[PDB]
């Protein structure tokens, strides 16, 4: 299963792999400013 | 938030009396015959012409607040010790909250 492809790791890795910055499987999401959309008519003058 | 400070009415400079108003000046300066103060004295019927105002404050302070411009907005990847960023989806508040309820 995938463990016999987590062993096949070679020096090619290390562009890929090695010395790793990140990872994909805990992400981490941005807090933001409170706010809320309304949708809103406005007045059409002329005709 | 329109920024218009403006009464919208006429009473700024439109100067809303009568014609008593001529006699009221003859009050304000001394005389009988003003035929010839205005064309002579100007200064003072400019004097004479003047509005009196009211100022108005307010104040609010200032809201010092950094963590802006959220342009990539999809998703980030977090980096390899996320254990410094991952104990934030949940704050101190809803933390702290199930230890009071304890009691």
């Amino acid at each position: 299963g995938g463990l016999s492809q987590l062993v096949a790791y070679g020096a090619q890795d290390v562009y890929l792999t090695g010395n790793p910055q990140i990872t994909f499987f805990k992400t981490v999401y941005r807090r933001y400013t409170n706010f809320a959309i309304e949708s809103i008519q406005q007045t059409i003058n002329g005709s | 938030f329109r920024d218009t400070a403006s009464i919208g009415f006429s009473d700024t400079h439109q100067d809303e009396k009568t014609l008593r108003f001529l006699k009221k000046q003859i009050s304000q300066f001394i005389k009988h015959l003003k035929e010839y103060y205005p064309n002579n004295e100007l200064t003072k019927k400019l004097v004479m012409k003047y509005s009196d105002v009211q100022l108005l404050p307010y104040t609010k302070g200032a809201t010092k607040d950094t963590y802006t411009s959220g342009l990539f907005d999809h998703t980030t990847g977090v980096i390899k010790i996320a254990p410094r960023d991952g104990l934030g989806n949940v704050r101190d508040e809803q933390s702290l909250n199930k230890s009071i309820c304890h009691e």
